């Protein structure tokens, strides 16, 4: 009731991110550009994934996104808000840098302002 | 309808996306339709009508317009009547005083 | 027995309205003798692509419909269409068949071009082979994205 | 609700029911467009609200999809009558989207590339 | 008629809610405590009532109107922003497209100061930009063609 | 065209005088919540058996089409809009004329085949004021509550079978909802289920109270009292259309 | 099909042409961990009719439709093809996929 | 009890289907009467018009709706000239059959539920039954015929008047071009669609005659019974056509869509 934010902000059941094993992170972006939850999070331009809850914690957007196991990421990956397409939807890329580190985002991890 | 409002032959080099029936326009404001779209050698000869009540300069240059990404072409007489000698019934427009649209396939090459 | 004349007169007003009906939505509304093929000789055209050329496509003389396609088929040097046109149009000889999309949303259809518009025409059941097709947009845009990549912007 | 009016060389694929706006917000809508000789006559509605008669009327596209509507700058101190008429010089019309791709791809037609790149 | 009345009370409850739950999702409804700020553009370009108020593109509120001022030269836009968001004096608005089809929204960036803005206050058209305006660029392509 | 014209009138009347004992002489609570509970249980499984398929079908042709379109994400916005604009509407009329409406007549020919009409006309009783407007008010509450359940029902049904079904995108579907359908609709929406209700208890009363007797009386009556629902709810739906899509919400 | 993106406005459905006409759909798109790189890996379900048209070298691109629409994979014949037909079994990869508008 | 229901239903059926050769060549009269009936209405009905003219109304209303709509929301968004081809995808695929089904269903339908349950209780069933006649054979059968050869020009006339309605609407009342319609309209419709609609119908009108009929054989309760046949019909009625006219869409464009705009 408090929280409403509508039918577009509401968290749905189904798709990639809902499964058991789907890890949960943090993306602290700049600016969200007017997303949506249950947006999609690809990977490679893949839907592997889906964005939870778009709060805002002290004047910064953090996004908490839901991805299907079975995907590496290394710590260092850059997410990005993008656009689908011209008169479409919007998409969160999460895209390994040219230098990625042996370590991996596990569950609770949070991508940082720099990345 | 007839000689209720002029009629006017345009010859055209390619005649896209224009069906009979569709509006004549003068300064954006519909004062017309079109007759008959048929072949005439290497040319398309198009014979379209608008109201009598409207004046047209004889010069008048019948441009097709294509309004917006997804509309219905018209043909528009661009030059506004200001006075002098006025297009008769029965006037036939060639090609040096028609104009066409660009054409999404022109501009993609 | 019956036949009460009552009733006659029902079945036979019934039966012209069946007729009326049916003649009208089958010719005015549905085209049945351009569906079926009824005074239309069928035409072929070879491409080096199919261009997104899809079967009931309209096929154009200077943008005039002046008949319909009726198949498009891979083959192994591009792509074969079939159409149909209507048999007043004799179209010349030395035409060509261009693809082309009306709008930036869709609806292809093929153009027969003549510079000349005169001499030999077509025969039923004839290919045309010289025909081309537009530039496709992923190209494009590739083309302007390397275009504008490689410009030293801080050098401007 | 009073209906003002305009004089403008084209209506620039403008209809009836098109936006007026002053300063960017509604303030009403377009009621007639008539063909008066030189001209074509735009009436309008500013929803009871005071432009001057020193205003300046442009049609303009508002979306890629082909949205026409009408702004208003008002200027001048004195205050426009009802069935006022703003005069042509202070109307002016769109450039087109379609006359822009006219403009760009017939003139890009006529350039001899290999030159300008010799040039270059 | 006592269990007809319960039976008719629980179903008209329920065909009532989901009434009710259509008019709050095609209302954009919200029952959040606000707070009324101003700010003042030289042109809104296309802003109406009801639009949402995005804090670094997160909905905070919705407009609750824009008016003419200064004898229409400018459009003075009063907004709703979540109360547990505070304004500061360098936050800075905008207006800013949603689609290609027509519809806004007013973006607010925080800028850089700690000074609290208080609440009821105006932000100054120093701070204040529109949004594309087409016309402008389709317009300013001529020269150039 | 003078036999016509006179029932027309009648039935005019019969509305007048049934508005005339609602606004002056005191309801009847009674009947009222008996008239609703039957027009509930005669007309609540039909209306989700005829909306729940009609709403996968109107979805399954909208996401065809606009994925060979292209423009696959505005799914939602057209699942609304119709939705609230046509299908709420149309599936109340229907599952209005054809169960509540030929109940209401079926029950009043009941009653004046049985004598019951003059049994309560000899106590001094109006017939119009104990019977005809509960069983109004009835139908009217009824069909508001069925359009807004089929409303939310056909929405819910369109999303899970657009997802599960052709891979379309939830969010996609649930943040477009709102793109053409806002207050306008809903307002115009609930305004025909309304007048739906009210003209079909109206027409239902009316035929039921009026019912020829013999033994295809009853039979004719209800025949006709839902092709006369069916005609009138179809030409009020067109004229509120209209009326409601000149206050569109894209414009 | 493997490529290094599967390219946006690219779901299962999608038309797969050979010399653009559509002999097939799009059935599914996944990621796959290949030398510790993710890679998309797209399964296209296609009539066999065709398969015998299709020489084994046919070049793969990921190519868009219009600006507004959808992708599509697009097979095409190379300059010189090979005398076997492809199958279930043959590997095959994309030379390139057209870049976003981002 | 629901399997000896569904089991009284089937053995109707069966015996309604197997009774129809004999119909046909025993009473070619009874089926020229019951088709100009059908065709023409019965009772006060029959000087309005009949089916006839509640089918071309109704369906004159749902085209309006939906070039109304269609126009509205499409100059809303701009692209306004593709109504005339959404108006041809909204009319033969979802809404036509649908409404030519719901309206057949109201007027063929209860007239012939009543006409059944008034010669049950009249007793002129036991009437034929008395004079070894097949009564299902004479009545159901006689109907089902009837039905099955008045469908297809009812549903010709329903469709060409929402086409008729959807184009006049748009080109007329919204001003749009005519040519412009025409063209979108002639170009995005194929006829197999039409046709494939034309069979779902025969289908839908079949088993709708058969429900009715069902209901009208086997009433009860004297001229109060009759009603509530009529109404339990209906529902009937419009759950089956509903149902038949989605795995009738689902069947034929579950894998190919029949529609083509991008390249």
């Amino acid at each position: 009731c408090g929280q409403w934010r509508g039918i577009a902000n509401v968290p749905l059941p189904g798709g990639p991110g809902t499964e058991s094993g789907s890890m949960t992170l943090y993306v602290q972006m700049p600016e969200t550009l007017a997303l949506n939850a249950n947006s999609r999070v690809r990977v490679r331009d893949v839907f592997v994934g889906r964005v939870r809850k778009i709060e805002l914690i002290n004047w910064v957007p953090t996004l908490t996104v839901d991805v299907e196991p079975g995907i590496k990421l290394p710590k260092n990956t850059l997410a990005k808000i993008g656009q689908t397409s011209l008169l479409g939807s919007q998409h969160v890329e999460l895209n390994p840098p040219e230098d990625p580190s042996s370590e991996l985002l596990r569950d609770g991890d949070t991508i940082p302002l720099a990345q | 309808r007839k000689l209720t409002n002029t009629t006017v032959t345009a010859y055209f080099p390619e005649v896209l996306a224009l069906y009979p029936g569709d509006k004549v326009l003068i300064m954006g404001v519909r004062v017309g339709s079109i007759d008959s779209i048929e072949t005439a050698g290497d040319k398309m000869k198009v014979v379209f009508h608008f109201n009598n009540k409207y004046k047209v300069p004889e010069n008048a240059t019948a441009s097709i317009l294509n309004p917006s990404l997804v509309a219905s072409r018209v043909i528009q007489l661009s030059p506004p009547y200001t006075g002098g000698p006025t297009l008769r019934d029965g006037a036939v427009l060639d090609v040096d005083r028609t104009q066409v649209p660009i054409e999404y396939d022109e501009v993609r090459n | 027995m019956l036949l009460t004349r009552f009733i006659k007169m029902q079945l036979v007003i019934f039966l012209t309205l069946t007729l009326v009906a049916l003649v009208v939505l089958a010719l005015f509304y549905l085209r049945l003798p351009t569906w079926a093929g009824l005074g239309m000789y069928k035409l072929n055209a070879d491409l080096p692509n199919s261009g997104g050329l899809y079967a009931t496509a309209n096929v154009t003389y200077r943008g005039t419909t002046i008949g319909k396609v009726t198949s498009v088929e891979p083959s192994e040097s591009g792509a074969r269409v079939e159409m149909n046109i209507y048999d007043r149009y004799k179209i010349p000889a030395d035409a060509t068949a261009n693809v082309h999309s009306v709008s930036a949303v869709g609806e292809q259809f093929i153009d027969l071009t003549s510079d000349s518009g005169g001499g030999a025409y077509f025969q039923p059941g004839d290919t045309i082979t010289k025909a081309t097709v537009p530039a496709e947009v992923g190209p494009a845009l590739d083309a302007a994205e390397k275009g504008l990549a490689v410009l030293p912007k801080e050098k401007i | 609700v009073p209906t003002y009016y305009g004089q403008f060389a084209d209506t620039g694929g403008l209809n009836i029911g098109d936006k007026v706006r002053i300063a960017g917000m509604d303030v009403g809508n377009v009621k007639s467009m008539e063909i008066d000789g030189d001209k074509v006559v735009i009436g309008y509605t500013l929803g009871g609200r005071t432009i001057g008669t020193e205003s300046r009327a442009a049609i303009r596209t508002d979306t890629i999809l082909g949205r026409k509507n009408i702004e208003i700058e008002p200027r001048g101190s004195e205050t426009l009558k009802p069935r006022g008429v703003l005069p042509v010089g202070q109307t002016s019309a769109p450039y087109q989207i379609y006359d822009a791709f006219l403009d760009v791809t017939r003139n890009a037609a006529g350039w001899d590339t290999q030159a300008v790149r010799q040039s270059l | 008629i006592k269990g007809t009345l319960f039976k008719l009370g629980i179903f008209s409850l329920v065909l009532l809610t989901f009434t009710a739950l259509i008019f709050v999702v095609f209302g954009q409804i919200r029952f959040n405590r606000t707070t009324e700020y101003s700010a003042i553009f030289k042109n809104v370009s296309g802003l109406r009532d009801g639009q949402f108020v995005r804090a670094a593109g997160v909905e905070v509120g919705k407009v609750k109107s824009v008016d003419l001022i200064n004898g229409g030269e400018q459009a003075e836009v009063k907004f709703t922003v979540e109360r547990s968001l505070p304004l500061f004096q360098e936050t800075t608005a905008a207006i800013r497209y949603q689609d290609l089809i027509g519809n806004r929204y007013l973006e607010l960036k925080r800028g850089d100061s700690d000074q609290i803005l208080p609440p009821g206050s105006t932000i100054p058209v120093e701070r204040t930009e529109p949004a594309l305006d087409l016309d402008a660029l389709v317009g300013g392509f001529r020269p150039l063609f | 065209l003078e036999k016509p014209l006179a029932t027309v009138g009648g039935f005019f009347k019969m509305s007048v005088m049934t508005g005339k004992a609602l606004f002056t002489r005191p309801f009847q609570w009674k009947e009222f919540v008996l008239q609703s509970w039957f027009l509930i249980r005669v007309a609540f499984l039909p209306t989700l058996a005829v909306s729940i398929p009609l709403t996968v079908l109107i979805i399954f042709t909208l996401n065809i089409l606009l994925a060979e379109f292209g423009a696959a994400d505005v799914s939602g916005a057209g699942a609304a809009l119709g939705a609230v604009t046509q299908l709420g509407p149309l599936v109340t009329v229907l599952v209005v004329a054809g169960a509540g409406s030929t109940a209401i007549c079926a029950d009043l020919g009941a009653r004046t085949v049985r004598e019951e009409i003059d049994a309560l006309e000899v106590l001094g009783i109006d017939p119009i004021e104990r019977l005809v407007v509960p069983r109004v008010v009835a139908s009217t509450f009824v069909a508001f509550m069925l359009n807004g359940a089929v409303i939310t029902i056909g929405l819910v049904g369109g999303f899970f079978f657009g997802v599960y079904i052709q891979n379309v995108s939830a969010g996609a579907y649930v943040s477009t909802l709102t793109l053409l359908t806002g207050f306008p609709e809903v307002l115009i929406s609930v305004v025909k289920a309304t007048l739906f209700g009210m003209i079909a208890g109206l027409v239902g009363c009316y035929r039921g109270l009026t019912v020829a007797g013999g033994s295809k009386g009853v039979g004719t009556a209800v025949n006709e009292t839902l092709v006369l629902c069916v005609v009138a709810l179809f030409a009020v739906n067109v004229v509120l259309t209209t009326i409601g899509v000149r206050f569109g919400t894209g414009r | 099909v493997l490529s290094g993106r599967a390219g946006l406005s690219m779901d299962p459905g999608s038309k797969v042409t050979f010399n653009g006409v559509p002999i097939g759909r799009l059935a599914s798109i996944d990621v796959v961990e290949v030398d510790d790189n993710p890679e998309a890996r797209l399964t296209l379900d296609v009539d066999p009719k065709y398969l015998d048209l299709i020489p084994e070298n046919a070049n793969v691109e990921l190519r868009a439709t219009t600006v507004f629409g959808n992708k599509y994979i697009s097979f095409l014949s190379p300059k010189n093809p090979s005398a076997e037909r492809l199958s279930a079994s043959t590997p095959i990869r994309a030379q390139g996929v057209t870049t976003e508008f981002n | 009890r629901f399997l000896d229901s569904m089991g009284h239903v089937a053995w109707f059926v069966v015996q309604a289907i197997v009774h129809v050769p004999h119909a046909f060549r025993h009473y070619r009269r009874e089926s020229l009467r019951l088709v100009a009936e059908i065709g023409m209405g019965t009772g006060a009905m029959a000087v309005i018009g009949g089916t006839v003219a509640i089918i071309g109304f109704v369906t004159l209303s749902a085209g309006s709706l939906i070039a109304i709509q269609g126009f509205a929301s499409l100059g809303n968004i701009g692209v306004e000239a593709f109504t005339g081809f959404f108006a041809a995808l909204a009319n033969i695929r979802v809404v036509a059959p649908v409404v030519t089904g719901q309206a057949l269903a109201a007027t063929v339908g209860a007239g012939a539920t009543a006409e059944l349950g008034a010669m049950r209780i009249s007793e002129e069933v036991d009437a034929l039954e008395v004079m070894g006649i097949k009564s299902i054979s004479y009545l159901v059968s006689t109907r089902i015929m009837a039905g099955a050869i008045v469908i297809i020009p009812l549903y010709a006339m329903a469709i060409l008047l929402s086409f008729m309605s959807a184009q006049l609407v748009t080109t007329i009342f919204y001003s749009q071009s005519v040519g412009t319609y025409e063209h979108y309209f002639h170009t995005f419709l194929r006829v197999d669609d039409v046709m494939w609609s034309f069979l779902e119908v025969i289908i839908m009108s079949v088993i709708v005659m058969l429900n009715h009929c069902y209901f009208g054989y086997f009433a009860s309760g004297g001229a109060v019974g009759v009603g509530e046949a009529v109404g339990r019909s209906m529902r009937t009625s419009l759950i089956a056509i509903v149902l038949v006219v989605l795995l009738a869409s689902l069947a034929l464009y579950g894998t190919d869509p029949n529609f083509n705009l991008t390249v």
